[PDB]
């Protein structure tokens, strides 16, 4: 999966997420097309309502997200990473309105996840020991996994004024304007 | 909701800064390709359409013509539109095609076969929005990846590893794959050359014909082949019957910020949604970031979203999501005034919420 944003110079914003599910989906090229075919009916349950059936999209996780502050578009975002798309997504919102945070802060900020089964706080690395400490005893059951998300986001001044950010978790990116 | 901050030159981290146009993505040369949309006078959806077009070609691990997706689009005079491209199940997909002999889900059937393949709606997601909400057309947005799938761009860091790591596990084990992603019997590597000239051909007659190349054209026949000689569902049926859906974003006031992210058949956006209506009740900024009080609160709001999800979600066309109870702020504090600072609540003793009240 990955996301993509754009903001022009009238401030007009799209944003993408787009897949084939998984990295390079099945690996199957479409005959002499050179199109690498999704693995997508993956999303469904193999065994009700997100159940296969004819005609039927797969429920997805990908939530390309606009925040309008002050009557203009102000935050452009969104993110590969299955569930964990929405507490990436949640974790730009926050960090930028709760804690005043620069989209690159927002960005490069560690990140967190509780997607209640399973049952468990999950970190990256980037979380200090003692406020882990803390978790554990109010009842939280901390696990220390891998990186979550590449977020590419771009903020939206009053005056136009643009600033961006690429994930740091995702190499070769690239935020540039004009 | 305190003051935001856009950046000072006193920070650790520095957003990119621009006065005109801006692209963020995943890769290098589709970004560039997306400013220079914009540059030539494209507005926000024609770069979109462009960098997706590139990264179909740049960054064959996720950006496609062969999958789907999902693109929210705000105008400068406020409407904010959601456009649904997500595959559909091909017309002979069955709820029990995924079991084995003993009625037992394959991996590997739904990930690696012909049948793990849905109706791919890129192609008229991009052209659904191109042709409503762009300016320029499609044959002009396309011509920057049709040249990087001709000539070929130099393979980086970031396409090198997936190739060896992920590409490994599918790519090779198909002639038609190996023939353009292996060189010698080895993955492309850091400093090759990918030349995509299948690719480039499919770019250039959709360029040249719009959509119904893909849909109904030679790319059609293609992919319908592909799959009848292989054990696919895919037919020309499914392809010429696939539609990309517009769709009211959801939308969610959170401190005097509007938040619109993506309806259903999104599991996502809703509950961004829900969850930012339970954190409307706490101070947030006042316990700050990576906070234990923070990260507590949160991660118990997330909790009884997640139990949410996994009961009340489903394909809008197929499924009544009561995403207004969802939504609904009076159930977002009765969420609320659950949570407890000091003790986190085991997920056993959560459950989906009832909604009746809020409905
Ligand atoms: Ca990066």
């Amino acid at each position: 999966t990955t996301h993509y944003s754009v903001v022009d110079k009238d401030g007009n914003a799209v944003a993408v997420t787009y897949t084939l599910n998984t990295t390079f989906g099945t690996g199957i090229v479409a005959g002499e097309s050179g199109i690498l075919l999704n693995n997508q009916m993956d999303d469904f349950s193999a065994k009700d309502a997100n159940a296969v059936g004819p005609n039927k999209r797969p429920l997805s996780s990908m939530s390309p997200t606009i925040v309008v502050k002050d009557g203009k578009t102000w935050l452009v975002t969104g993110s590969p990473g299955g569930s964990r798309i929405i507490t990436t997504v949640l974790q730009m919102v926050v960090n930028s309105i709760d804690y005043g945070l620069n989209v690159a802060e927002a960005t490069n900020a560690p990140r967190f996840h509780h997607q209640w089964l399973p049952d468990e706080l999950r970190v990256e690395k980037g979380f200090s020991p003692d406020t882990l400490k803390l978790l554990e005893a109010k009842g939280q059951k901390v696990a220390l996994k891998e990186a979550m998300g590449s977020t590419q986001s771009i903020m939206v001044g009053p005056d136009g004024e643009l600033y961006g950010a690429s994930d740091p978790r995702s190499v070769d990116d690239l935020t540039a304007g004009y | 909701a305190p003051p935001v901050s856009y950046g000072v030159e006193e920070d650790v981290f520095h957003p990119v800064r621009a006065k005109q146009g801006m692209v963020a993505s995943v890769d290098a040369t589709a970004t560039q390709v997306g400013v220079d949309i914009l540059k030539e006078g494209g507005n926000a959806v024609d770069a979109a359409v462009a960098v997706g077009y590139a990264l179909a070609v740049t960054h064959p691990q996720a950006g496609n013509l062969g999958g789907g997706g999902f693109m929210l689009i705000r105008s400068k005079n406020g409407n904010t539109t959601a456009i649904d491209f997500r595959e559909m199940a091909p017309a002979k997909a069955t709820r029990d095609m995924f079991l084995d002999d003993q009625g037992n889900p394959d991996s590997k059937k739904s990930l690696t076969s012909h049948l793990a393949s849905g109706t791919p709606g890129t192609v008229a997601g991009f052209s659904l929005a191109l042709d409503k909400y762009g300016t320029m057309p499609l044959n002009k947005v396309v011509q920057p990846a049709f040249k990087l799938a001709r000539d070929g761009f130099i393979v980086n860091d970031a396409l090198a590893d997936d190739l060896k790591t992920y590409g490994s596990e599918v790519l090779p084990n198909h002639e038609n794959s190996k023939a353009i992603f292996w060189k010698e019997g080895e993955p492309l590597k850091k400093g090759d050359t990918l030349v995509q000239a299948n690719l480039a051909k499919s770019l250039e007659m959709i360029a040249e014909n719009g959509p119904d190349e893909f849909y109904k054209g030679t790319i059609a026949e293609q992919i319908a082949q592909e799959m009848q000689k292989n054990g696919g569902l895919i037919t020309k049926e499914d392809l010429a019957a696939y539609k990309a859906v517009e769709r009211t974003p959801i939308s969610g006031d959170y401190r005097g910020y509007q938040v619109y992210s993506m309806p259903p058949p999104s599991s996502g956006g809703i509950h961004i949604v829900q969850i930012l209506n339970i954190l409307e009740n706490f101070d947030m900024k006042k316990y700050g970031f990576g906070s234990a009080d923070a990260m507590q609160i949160m991660a118990e709001a997330e909790k009884y979203a997640y139990a949410d999800r996994s009961e009340y979600l489903g394909d809008p066309d197929f499924v009544k999501v009561p995403w207004q109870a969802l939504t609904n702020k009076a159930y977002a504090k009765s969420i609320a005034d659950q949570i407890d600072i000091n003790k986190a609540k085991p997920s056993s003793e959560i459950r989906p919420g009832k909604l009746a009240p809020y409905e």
